[PDB]
RNA sequence: ACCGCCCCCCGGCCGGCGACCGGCCGCCGCCGGGCGCAUUUCCACCGCGGCGGUGCGCCGCGACCGGCUCCGGGACGGCU
RNA sequence: CUCCCCCCU
RNA sequence: CACGGCGCGUCGCGGCGCGCGCGAGCGAGCGCACGGGGUCGGCGGCGAUGUCGGCUACCCACCCGACCCGUCUUGAAACACGGACCAAGGAGU
RNA sequence: CCCAUACCCGGCCGUCGCUGGCAGUCGGCAGAGCGAGAAAGAGAGUGGCGCGGACGCUACGCCGCGACGAGUAGGAGGGCCGCUGCGGUGAGCCUUGAAGCCUAGGGCGCGG
């Protein structure tokens, strides 16, 4: 998830899961 | 107190040129805004040839 | 930046290291937790020691 | 909306919490929380109407100005300073005066003020000192004390009370006061055997008697 | 040009007078009095200047305009403003900015004529 | 109530002394004026304990601070009333002083001109 | 218009603010993870001591592969080969310091220079107080001090040492690039000893100062730092 | 006679007129005079009035915050 | 920005 | 416990790991502070012919330090040489 | 326990290095960033009221970070240090008092 390039989508995933 | 040398301590590469016309002044103003404000090192190296001496910049034939 | 002591700044420990809180806060729960120990464990033997 | 609830958390240490960011996750309930997405007056003039612009620019500017300062964050103003006392100083005690016109007066203390300094007073009936305003560092605090718990002084003194004004002529709210007050410290310290000659005396230091050594 | 010129009088000018560990330029459209490229008031092709009016009273106000540059003659443009210091101070700021007419020296103007004008007000 | 500066900040000087040139107190044709001495024996010049100081760049001051008068002030020499409003701008942080050939006469004129432009003059009385 | 613009300067804010505190939380964890795996390194010992000892044998433990330095002595008069060691060991000044991990080579080097020397083995105490008070890093061939964790993130960012943690658990493990490390960290200046030493001229052993202390270094630490 | 260059006239393009503009129109700003006539605008004074900036005539004290240090008092734990 | 309960003024 | 949505869930080993959609990577306010170098929105006195300030500079006292310069020289305070004092002139053109 | 000009922390001066940064003062004709662990576009497009906003920038200038600072013989740089005369320039100064000289007066500069 910390990696900028391939942890984009998984950022996506926790952001939208925490609204 | 420090081990070290201070006998190279000072380069002595040219900041400026030694003339003291003012066109070539004026372009190592342009020159110097170029190289530091662009990545491109063909500005650098223009400029650091702008600042060399006249035996430095021999002439360059057709 | 005036660097401040890390191991006195708790704070800016915190910054650099974030786990830090979580090591002091155990160990600070701990302290506490075996004193209360200590301290009704010897009540307790000279209550026994009374007895 | 919503009153405020109070702190999930004791203080267990300044700056460091009971609980974790998971036990507060739970204890506010967060997992049940979950949210998603001037300038110018208008007036009647005797014409027409004028729209007259408050905030009007200004009629001079200086020569040069000061640039502005950088923004620090640990500093507050003297009003909103927490106030310490020392441990070996509790209402009801014996002080000695150290710097004050009434040099090495034993003074007895009533209250800690809001701005820090102690409201202090020994019945000026017996050794001539006012209700007054001590700093807490320039007397000494002597493990002698009577019990001023039962007892009630007026609400309405205070530091605003006691702040200078502008020949300084004592006023009849000041007289009162201080008649208000020492009518119920008196009787308590008449109590204790050979008190109020204690209060009388002055505090000194002979040869051969040296601070460092001596207690009280 | 005008950095040509800048470059050849940054140092011989009539108008440089340097003393105490200073440096001052004298040209009469130079606000702040200092020799420097932004303020030299005879370089730039447009020059704002502010001076006290020739009455005792009042604010004179010279804009340089942008065809006779070689016509000293009739280069400067002057305009008197004899009126309270709020009003004086708003027609100097309308005028350099809303002219796009050098912006860069809007507050020295301003600051200037602040000046002159409590110059011009009677001593205590 | 003079005119005040526009910042007056806490001016501190690394020393105050005078550097006065070695062996200057013995005899009466050595000036006080500083020289360095260069001879190969010189107590002063091997820094030596207990002798003359010798002025170094450490000793300069800063220069935030530099050059300013007691009052908050900087100098400045002027001559003639022309180059009073020289300083209209440099107001609050630099003050004017007629030089020593001005006449009363004119310098009556250039006192009143500075207290007209609110310019402090350090020496404004210098004639009467 | 900007309609769209406007709020996609508010995206990509969002999106830098979620990167960062994905990067706290991992460096968090990783904080969690060294301090078990120093929990475990320190009872193994116990361990296998204990082990050793009910079988009756001896459990000898293993070498020590990291070793603290300072400069003792001072720079007037000292041997070309001493000079040219300590210079390589980056020991120009008197009560400078500075980790060498530990080899034939570490050793000879140390060898010759044990006058001017006292070295030892740290612990992970010694680690964490050099490294969080005195530790400054040398970022553009400039004394930085290490105020945040960008600093060491950048400079050792392709050995995946991102943070505090992770340069002390690589200097202490003595890592596979513990060379790079410890380049990057700038020798440290530590005060002089408090409470004075016992002889500077002469060896350890012997009462001084000088030489190899097998774990006295760490005392020798709590007072110069 | 031919070729090269340059000056001038005419015709056609390109560019500039910010080291070098005139007229017309539009927009804006400024100034002078009337219109405006006082819940607007301006000038001067008072309050121990407030906010912000800079400072105190001299001599002093206190408070909290931060950096660096020296020291003291507690309590907890590990190999032992 | 959910809802209750307890205590002191 | 730096755990916290729903799903399609093999993106899967047997669920956990771990992928694909969910107007599609936008929730907002207030408040406290061991948080990119001090502030007080805290105070007290003394001021007209005897008092306030004046680093340095004038004189004096005290404590510590302190041998006379220039020069040749390995080595100068030297029982090595030049020098009573002052003014002007005086030597890499 | 005592103290060196040594070491650690802080302030200030200067030197050296980063051959560092700043022409972006881009304003009702505008939208105020390029400090942020990850070589590179706040990319352009086509289809399913109140008129308002400090300083700057002698670019031979200003500003920011680190490290360092002994010195004879000797070498180099900068002197808004000093003396005399010449070409320019200061609508400079001056019998309402120049030069020079004296001073327990007020100051500036590390120093000349
Ligand atoms: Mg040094
Ligand atoms: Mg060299
Ligand atoms: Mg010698
Ligand atoms: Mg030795
Ligand atoms: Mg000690
Ligand atoms: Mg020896
Ligand atoms: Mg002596
Ligand atoms: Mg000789
Ligand atoms: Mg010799
Ligand atoms: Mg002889
Ligand atoms: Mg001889
Ligand atoms: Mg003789
Ligand atoms: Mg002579
Ligand atoms: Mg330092
Ligand atoms: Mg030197
Ligand atoms: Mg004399």
């Amino acid at each position: 998830i910390a990696h900028p390039k391939l942890g984009r989508r998984a950022r996506a995933r926790i952001a939208r899961g925490l609204r | 107190g420090v081990d070290i040398r201070h006998n190279k301590d000072r380069k002595v590469r040219r900041k400026e040129p030694k003339s003291q016309d003012i066109y070539l002044r004026l372009l190592v103003k342009l020159y110097r805004f170029l190289a530091r404000r662009t990545n491109s090192t063909f500005n650098q190296v223009v400029l650091k040839r702008l600042f060399m001496s006249r035996t430095n910049r021999p002439p360059l034939s057709l | 930046v005036l660097k401040k002591n890390p191991l006195k700044n708790l704070r800016i420990m915190l910054k650099l290291n974030p786990y830090a809180k979580t090591m002091r806060r155990n160990t600070i729960l701990r302290q506490a937790r075996n004193h209360k120990l200590r301290v009704e464990r010897a009540a307790a033997a000279l209550a026994a020691k009374s007895d | 909306k919503g009153k405020p609830h109070c702190s999930r958390n004791p203080v267990l240490v300044r700056g460091i919490g009971r609980y974790s960011r998971s036990a507060m996750y739970s204890r506010k309930a967060l997992y049940k929380r979950k949210y998603a997405a001037l300038a110018t007056v208008t007036k009647p003039v005797g014409g027409g109407t004028r729209v007259v612009k408050l905030r009007k620019m200004p009629r001079y500017y200086p020569t040069e100005d000061v640039p502005r300062k950088l923004l620090s964050h640990g500093k507050k103003p003297f009003s909103q300073h927490v106030r310490k006392l020392r441990a070996s100083i509790t209402p009801g005690t014996i002080l000695i005066i150290l710097t004050g016109r009434h040099r090495g007066k034993r003074v007895v203390f009533l209250k800690q003020l809001s701005s820090g300094l102690l409201l202090v007073t020994g019945p000026l009936s017996l050794n001539r000192v006012p209700l007054r305003r001590t700093h807490q560092k320039f007397v000494i605090a002597t493990s002698t004390k009577i019990d001023i718990s039962g007892v009630k002084i007026p609400k309405h003194l205070t530091d605003a009370y006691f702040k200078k004004k502008k020949k300084y002529e004592i006023t009849e709210q000041r007289k009162v006061d201080q008649k208000a007050v020492d009518s119920q410290i008196l009787p308590k310290i008449k109590a204790v055997p050979q008190l109020q000659g204690y209060l009388r005396s002055v505090f000194a230091l002979t040869n051969g008697v040296y601070p460092h050594k001596l207690v009280f | 040009s005008a950095h040509l010129q800048w470059m050849v009088v940054r140092n011989c000018s009539s108008f440089l007078i340097k003393r105490n560990k200073q440096t001052y330029s004298t040209e009469p459209n130079n606000l702040k009095a200092r020799n420097s490229f932004r303020y030299n008031g005879l370089i730039h092709r447009k020059t704002v200047g502010v001076e006290p009016a020739a009455d005792g009273k009042g604010v004179v106000v010279v804009m340089k305009r942008r065809s006779g540059q070689r016509k000293p003659a009739t280069s400067y443009v002057r305009t008197t403003i004899n009126k309270n210091a709020r009003a004086t101070l708003s027609s100097i700021r309308h005028m350099i900015r809303k002219n796009k007419y050098h912006p860069d020296l809007r507050m020295a103007a301003i600051r200037r004529a602040s000046a002159i004008l409590r110059s011009q007000k009677p001593v205590m | 109530a003079a005119l005040r500066p526009l910042v007056k900040p806490k001016i501190v000087k690394k020393r105050t002394k005078k550097f006065i040139r070695h062996q200057s107190d013995r005899y009466v044709k050595i000036k006080r004026n500083w020289r360095k001495p260069r001879g190969i024996d010189n107590r002063v010049r091997r820094r030596f304990k207990g002798q003359i100081l010798m002025p170094n760049i450490g000793y300069g001051s800063n220069k935030k601070t530099k050059h300013m008068l007691p009052s908050g002030f900087r100098k400045f020499l002027v001559h003639n009333v022309k180059e009073l409003e020289v300083l209209l701008m440099c107001n609050k942080s630099y003050c004017a002083e007629i030089a020593h050939n001005v006449s009363s006469k004119n310098r009556k004129a250039i006192v009143e001109r500075a207290a007209q432009l609110a310019i402090r003059v350090t020496n404004p009385n210098a004639r009467l | 218009n900007f309609a769209e613009l406007k709020i996609k300067r508010l995206r990509k804010k969002f999106a830098q603010k979620m990167l960062r505190k994905a990067r706290r939380k991992l460096i968090y964890e990783k904080a969690k993870h060294y301090h078990k795996e120093y929990r475990q390194m320190y009872r193994t010992e116990i361990r296998m001591a204990r082990m050793a000892r009910k079988a009756g044998n001896f459990y000898v433990p293993a070498e020590p592969k990291l070793a603290f330095v300072i400069r003792i002595r001072g720079i007037n008069g000292v041997s070309p080969k001493v000079r040219k060691v300590l210079q390589l060991l980056r020991l120009r000044q008197i009560f400078n310091g500075t980790f060498v991990k530990l080899n034939k080579a570490s050793i000879n080097m140390l060898r010759i220079v044990e006058p001017y020397i006292a070295w030892g083995y740290p612990n992970l105490k010694s680690v964490n107080e050099l490294i969080y008070k005195r530790g400054y890093g040398k970022i553009n061939k400039k004394r930085i001090a290490l105020t945040d964790n960008t600093l060491i993130a950048r400079s050792l960012g392709k050995y995946n040492i991102i943070c505090m943690e992770d340069l002390i658990h690589e200097i202490y493990t003595v890592g596979k690039h513990f060379k790079e490390a410890n380049n990057f960290l700038w020798p440290f200046k530590l005060s002089s000893p408090r409470g004075g030493m016992k002889k500077k001229t002469t060896h350890f052993v012997e009462g001084g100062d000088a030489g190899n202390r097998e774990d006295q270094i760490n005392r020798l630490i709590r007072r110069m730092n």
